[PDB]
C-alpha cells in the first residue's frame, strides 16, 4: 500500500461511503432528547421510530454541513474543517444570522 | 524379554542391567555407545515395539535423545540389526 | 517474535534516602523480567545497563514509578497507619500468587518433532498452564517436561493411546438394546459413594433414555443434580457404547464446578471446553479436529464431551448446526420461558437425537412456558370450574413422564435446620416527605426538576416499590436528613437512621456477631451495595462485594477464600439474578433479605446457594416487609404467583496385509485386539475371528 | 478525606459528555474532510442542539394539538416539511 503518508486518510472515506450504518451511536442520542422534551414539556412518551427518524435526519442534516464546510475549506487553501468554516456555511444558508 | 524383566524389574523398568555379558563394541558409530545405551534400546522396544523408534528416541526417560540419527550412525537398520542379535544372544540362540 | 519485554513479576534489591529516584532501581533494584512470547518459567533478574534498549521499555518504569511511591508511602511517612503497612506489603503477596499458579503445567495439546540449529532434532510439547485460557501456551522441550510434572505427561499418553474416540460407537439408532435396572454404584465412581436418591435418578433418564423420549430433571434445588447427570453422561458411555460427541450448555458461572465434578467423578473420559475469544477460537478447532482440513465428515474425533456458554452458542450458532449430536445437557434451563427466544429456536437447528433440561423452574407461574418447555423437548404436543378435574385428568396424566418431583426428605436428616422471618417497618422522617411528595411534582420538581420527568412512572410501581423502603436511591436524599452543614460518627449514625431497615440490621447483625452465625445480603440494586460498601469497611468488619461486574478469575477467588475453614468474614452481600446466578455457599447461616425481588421464588433459589445439603449450622432468614408502602401489594401478588406449584463377514487380504506386520512389531497380539482397531491398524470384528487367524497364520509358519 | 459511604452516579447517555466523540469524526469524514480541529467539533455539536430544539417544538405541538400522549414520528416529518428537510421514506 505505497507508503504511509496520508494513507488511512483517503482510506477510511471510502470505506465509510460503501457502507451505510449510523454514523453516531444509538443509545446516547436516545436519551438526549427524552431529557430536552422534558423542559418544554413534562410526562413524554416516544415511538420506537420516532428517534430512529431524528437520527436519520440530524446526521444526514450534519453530513450535509460538513459536506460545503469542507468546499469552504478548499476555497481557503485548507483542508482542515474550523470552527467558523462551519458558521459561514450556516450564515449563507440562512439559519446563523 | 517380556518374561525376565516382568519379573525382576517389574515396579520401574529402567534399572535393567546386562552386569558381566558381553555384547559387542561399536567403536566407530557417530556418538558415544557404551553397554548403558544398549540397556535402555531393549527397554525402549520392551515399551513401544519393534520398528517405532522415533518413540523410543524422543523419550524423556530412555535419554537416548541424540545418540540417534533415523553420514551419521546409528539410523533405523542399524538398531534393527542391534536387538536381533542381542535377544538370541543372552537366551542361549546361536548355539 | 523477539525478545523483548512482556511483563513485570518481583522486584528486589541489587545493593548492599528520603525518596528511592529512578537512578537508586537502576544503581540499587534488581527486577525480575519475564520475557516477551515465552512462558513464566525463564523469568531474569535484570537492570537496565544490563540489557540496554530492549524493545519494550514501558511498563518498568510505571512499576518503578508505582515502586518509588510504594516506598515513601510504607515507611517513608508518619501519616501511614498500621492497616495501610498491611495492604502495601500484602499486594507483594498476592501480585506474587497469581504468579506462581503459571509455573504448574495442567494440560499438554501436542507433540511436535522439530529440528535445531546443531543439525538435531527434539521432542517439543505444546504445554498448558493453570487457571489461564488456551492462550500463550509455547512449545517446550521434553527434557524436563516429566522432570517436573511426570503426572501430566503419563496422562498426556493415556488419552492419545486410550483408543476410545467417536468412531466405533454401537448402532442403536434404528432399535434400542434391552436395559437394565441397577442396584449398584457403577464401577465408574472414584469421586465416592452417592446416596439412594441419585443412583435411580440416573437409573430414570437412562431408562428413558431407551425409549427415544427426552426427559425433564425437576428436583430441588442442589440435589446432586450434577452428579446424577455426569453419571448419567458416565454410564450412557460404557453401557451402550456410545462414543457420540456429547454436547453440554452450561452457565459461565457454574462450569468450573462442573469440570472437576466430571474430573473427579470420571476419570476416563477427557473434557475440553469452550472459553476463549479470538486465539482459542483456533486452538479449540487445533484439537477439535485430525490431520488438519478433512473431506466429507470424515473428522476421526478427539472429544466427546464439551462444555459452553450461553454468549458463546450463539456467536457461533453456525459450525455446531452442521456436527451431529444426540445428546444434549443444560444448566438452569429456566430459560427457554417465552417461544419467542433466540435461543429458542438457536437450539432446534443443533441435529439432535435426546435434549436434558434441569432446573427447579416452577411450572405454573404462566401457561406459556409450561407449554414452551413442553414444546421444545418434543415439537407439536400441547381453567373450567367443573372441567377442572376432566382437565387435569389431561395434564397430570401427560405431563408426569416428562417431570420429576421430589422433596427433600433426603440428606436434610444430617444438615442443621431452614428458617425464615418477615419484618414489619414503618416509615421515617425525610421517608414520608419522599413518600408523599414524590406521588405528585411538588417538591419532585423544585429539587431535580429536570430529571422528574422520565422517573417519573419509574418512581410509582417499579421505583416507589424499591424507593419504598429506602429513599436513598436518588440525588437530593443524602444532605436531606443530615441538618447539619470533617466529621465522621455523624454521617455513619445519619445515614444508618434514615430508614427503618439499616437500624435493624445493624442491630440484628451486631445480636448475632458476638454469638457468631455469617449474615447475608441480598440486594436487588446494585449501587446498594456500594452504599454498604462505603459503610461497613467504616466500622471494620471484613467483606467481599458479589455484583454483576466481576472476571470469572476474579469471582472464582473470593468464592473459595470464603468456604475455607478460617476465614474471618461472616459478611457477604450477593446479587438477585447476579447471587442466585450459580454457585453455592456452604459456610453461610443467616440471609436477609432488604425488598422482596419483584417476584416470588427469586428469593426462594437466593436462600437456595446459601441452605445446601452441607451447611452444618442450621439456617436463618429475614425478610424486611416495608409497612403502608407499595412493597405490600406486590409481596401479596406474589403470593397469587406461587398458589399453584406442581459378524462382520471374513478378514480380506488387506487385513491379512494389516495383521502380519503388527505380529513382527508386537509379537503376540491377542491380548491387545481393541487398541488396534480403535486406531487405524484394524477393522470392526469380533474378537474371536482375529485371534483364530493369528493361531493358524504361525501354525502355517511352523 | 473519608470513604463517608460515598456512592457514585453521574449521567452520560443523553448529556452532551456522554456521547461518543468518535461518533462525530465518523461522520466527518462521510464528508470527507483530511483534518478535524478540537474546537470545531465542539461547535458542531452546538449547532445540533439548535436544530433538534425546534423540531421537538413543533413536534410536541402536534402530539399535543391532538391530545396524544404518543408522540408520533409522522409527527416529526411534518416539522421537517415546515423547515424544508422533508423525508421520503416515511409516512405517506
Ligand atoms: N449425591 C452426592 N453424593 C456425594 N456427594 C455429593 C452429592 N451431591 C452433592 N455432593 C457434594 O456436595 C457439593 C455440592 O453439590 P450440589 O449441592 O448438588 O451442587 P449445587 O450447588 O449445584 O447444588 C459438592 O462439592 C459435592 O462434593
Ligand atoms: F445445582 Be447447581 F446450583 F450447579
Amino acid at each position: 500500500h505505497r507508503y504511509r503518508p496520508g494513507t488511512v486518510a483517503l482510506r477510511e472515506i471510502r470505506r465509510y461511503q460503501k457502507s451505510t450504518e449510523l454514523l453516531i451511536r444509538k443509545l446516547p442520542f436516545q436519551r438526549l432528547v427524552r431529557e430536552i422534551a422534558q423542559d418544554f414539556k413534562t410526562d413524554l412518551r416516544f415511538q420506537s421510530s420516532a428517534v430512529m427518524a431524528l437520527q436519520e435526519a440530524s446526521e444526514a442534516y450534519l453530513v450535509g454541513l460538513f459536506e460545503d464546510t469542507n468546499l469552504c475549506g478548499i476555497h481557503a487553501k485548507r483542508v482542515t474543517i474550523m470552527p467558523k468554516d462551519i458558521q459561514l456555511a450556516r450564515r449563507i444558508r440562512g439559519e446563523r444570522a | 524379554l517380556k518374561n525376565l524383566i516382568n519379573s525382576n524389574y517389574k515396579d520401574d523398568p529402567l534399572k535393567f542391567s546386562l552386569g558381566n555379558n558381553t555384547p559387542k563394541p561399536v567403536q566407530n558409530w557417530s556418538s558415544n555407545w557404551t553397554k548403558e545405551e544398549d540397556e535402555k534400546l531393549l527397554i525402549g522396544v520392551f515399551k513401544y515395539g519393534y520398528g517405532s523408534w522415533t518413540q523410543i528416541r524422543d523419550d524423556p526417560f530412555l535419554g537416548i535423545t541424540d545418540k540417534i540419527f533415523l553420514k551419521k550412525v546409528p539410523g533405523a537398520i542399524h538398531l534393527g540389526r542391534r536387538v536381533d542379535y542381542l535377544l538370541s544372544f543372552l537366551r542361549g540362540g546361536l548355539n | 517474535d523477539f525478545h523483548g519485554i512482556d511483563i513485570v513479576i518481583n522486584h528486589r534489591l541489587k545493593t548492599s534516602k528520603t525518596v528511592p529516584d529512578l537512578n537508586n532501581c537502576k544503581e540499587n533494584y534488581e527486577f525480575l523480567i519475564k520475557w516477551t512470547d515465552e512462558s513464566h518459567l525463564h523469568n531474569t533478574w535484570e537492570t537496565y545497563e544490563s540489557i540496554g534498549q530492549v524493545r519494550g521499555l514501558k511498563r518498568l518504569d510505571n512499576y518503578c514509578k508505582q515502586f518509588i511511591i510504594e516506598d515513601q508511602q510504607v515507611r517513608l511517612d508518619p501519616y501511614v497507619t498500621a492497616e495501610d503497612i498491611e495492604i502495601m506489603d500484602m499486594e507483594r503477596e498476592r501480585r506474587l500468587d497469581e504468579f506462581e499458579e503459571f509455573h504448574v503445567p495442567e494440560r499438554i495439546i501436542d507433540s511436535q518433532r522439530a529440528s535445531l540449529e546443531d543439525g538435531t532434532s527434539q521432542l517439543q510439547y505444546l504445554v498448558k498452564w493453570r487457571r489461564l485460557n488456551y492462550d500463550e501456551a509455547t512449545w517446550e522441550n521434553a527434557t524436563d517436561i516429566v522432570k517436573l510434572a511426570p503426572e501430566q505427561v503419563k496422562h498426556f499418553q493415556n488419552r492419545e493411546n486410550s483408543k476410545i474416540l467417536p468412531q466405533y460407537s454401537s448402532n442403536y439408532t434404528s432399535q434400542r438394546p434391552r436395559f437394565e435396572k441397577l442396584s449398584v454404584q457403577p464401577p465408574f465412581i472414584k469421586g465416592g459413594e452417592l446416596r439412594d436418591f441419585q443412583l435411580t435418578g440416573i437409573n430414570w433418564m437412562a431408562f428413558l433414555w431407551s425409549k427415544g423420549d427426552n426427559g425433564i430433571l425437576a428436583d430441588e434445588m442442589g440435589l446432586g443434580k450434577t452428579v446424577q447427570t455426569v453419571a448419567f453422561i458416565s454410564w450412557l458411555i460404557f453401557a451402550r457404547r456410545q462414543n457420540g460427541p456429547h454436547i453440554i450448555v452450561v452457565p459461565l458461572s457454574t462450569m468450573p464446578a462442573w469440570l472437576d465434578t466430571f474430573e473427579k467423578w470420571a476419570p476416563d473420559l477427557n473434557c475440553i471446553c469452550y472459553m476463549g475469544n479470538q486465539k482459542s477460537r483456533d486452538t479449540i478447532r487445533e484439537y477439535e479436529f485430525y490431520t488438519n482440513p478433512r473431506a466429507k465428515g470424515k473428522k476421526t474425533m478427539k472429544f466427546n464431551v464439551l462444555l459452553t456458554t450461553y454468549e458463546y452458542i450463539l456467536k457461533d450458532r453456525a459450525e455446531l448446526g452442521s456436527i451431529k449430536w444426540q445428546f444434549m445437557a443444560v444448566d438452569e434451563a429456566h430459560r427457554l420461558k417465552n417461544a419467542e427466544s433466540s435461543l429458542y429456536e438457536s437450539l432446534n437447528s443443533f441435529k439432535v437425537a435426546n435434549r436434558m433440561l434441569i432446573t427447579g423452574t416452577p411450572l405454573q407461574n404462566n401457561i406459556k412456558e409450561l407449554a414452551a418447555l413442553v414444546n421444545f423437548l418434543m415439537p407439536g404436543r400441547f381453567n373450567q370450574d367443573e372441567e377442572q378435574e376432566e382437565y387435569i385428568h389431561d395434564l397430570h396424566r401427560r405431563i408426569q413422564p416428562f417431570i420429576l418431583r421430589r422433596l427433600k426428605k433426603d440428606v436434610e436428616k444430617s444438615l442443621p435446620s431452614k428458617t425464615e422471618r418477615i419484618l414489619r417497618v414503618e416509615l421515617s422522617d425525610v421517608q414520608t416527605e419522599y413518600y408523599k411528595n414524590i406521588l405528585t411534582k411538588n417538591y419532585s420538581a423544585l429539587t431535580a426538576g429536570a430529571k422528574g420527568g422520565h422517573f417519573s412512572l419509574l418512581n410509582i410501581m417499579n421505583e416507589l416499590k424499591k424507593a419504598s423502603n429506602h429513599p436513598y436511591l436518588f440525588d437530593n436524599a443524602e444532605e436531606r436528613v443530615l441538618q447539619k452543614f470533617m466529621t465522621r460518627e455523624n454521617v455513619l449514625r445519619g445515614l444508618i437512621m434514615s430508614s427503618g431497615k439499616m437500624v435493624l440490621l445493624d442491630q440484628l447483625l451486631t445480636r448475632l456477631k458476638k454469638d457468631g452465625h455469617r449474615v447475608l445480603i441480598f440486594s436487588q440494586m446494585v449501587r446498594m451495595l456500594d452504599i454498604l460498601g462505603d459503610y461497613l469497611s467504616i466500622k471494620g468488619i471484613n467483606f467481599q462485594r458479589l455484583d454483576g461486574t466481576v472476571p470469572s478469575a476474579q469471582r472464582r477467588i473470593s468464592i473459595d477464600h470464603f468456604n475455607s475453614p478460617d476465614s474471618n468474614d461472616f459478611v457477604f452481600l450477593l446479587s438477585t439474578r447476579a447471587g442466585g446466578l450459580g454457585i453455592n455457599l456452604m459456610t453461610a447461616d443467616t440471609v436477609v433479605i432488604f425488598d422482596s425481588d419483584w417476584n416470588p421464588q427469586a428469593d426462594l433459589q437466593a436462600m437456595a446457594r446459601a441452605h445446601r445439603i452441607g451447611q452444618k449450622n442450621h439456617v436463618m432468614v429475614y425478610r424486611l416487609v416495608s409497612k403502608d408502602t407499595v412493597e405490600e401489594e406486590v409481596l401479596e401478588r406474589a403470593r397469587k404467583k406461587m398458589i399453584l406449584e406442581y459378524d462382520m463377514d471374513s478378514i480380506g487380504e488387506s487385513e491379512v496385509r494389516a495383521l502380519y506386520k503388527a505380529i513382527l512389531k508386537f509379537g503376540n497380539l491377542k491380548e491387545i485386539l481393541d487398541e488396534l482397531i480403535a486406531d487405524g491398524t484394524l477393522p470392526v470384528k469380533s474378537f474371536e475371528k482375529y485371534g483364530e487367524t493369528y493361531d493358524e497364520m504361525m501354525e502355517a509358519a511352523k | 478525606g473519608k470513604g463517608g459511604a460515598k456512592r457514585h452516579r453521574k449521567v452520560l447517555r443523553d448529556n452532551i459528555q456522554g456521547i461518543t466523540k468518535p461518533a462525530i469524526r465518523r461522520l466527518a469524514r462521510r464528508g470527507g474532510v483530511k483534518r478535524i480541529s478540537g474546537l470545531i467539533y465542539e461547535e458542531t455539536r452546538g449547532v445540533l442542539k439548535v436544530f433538534l430544539e425546534n423540531v421537538i417544538r413543533d413536534a410536541v405541538t402536534y402530539t399535543e394539538h391532538a391530545k396524544r400522549k404518543t408522540v408520533t414520528a409522522m409527527d416529526v416529518v411534518y416539522a421537517l416539511k415546515r423547515q424544508g428537510r422533508t423525508l421520503y421514506g416515511f409516512g405517506g
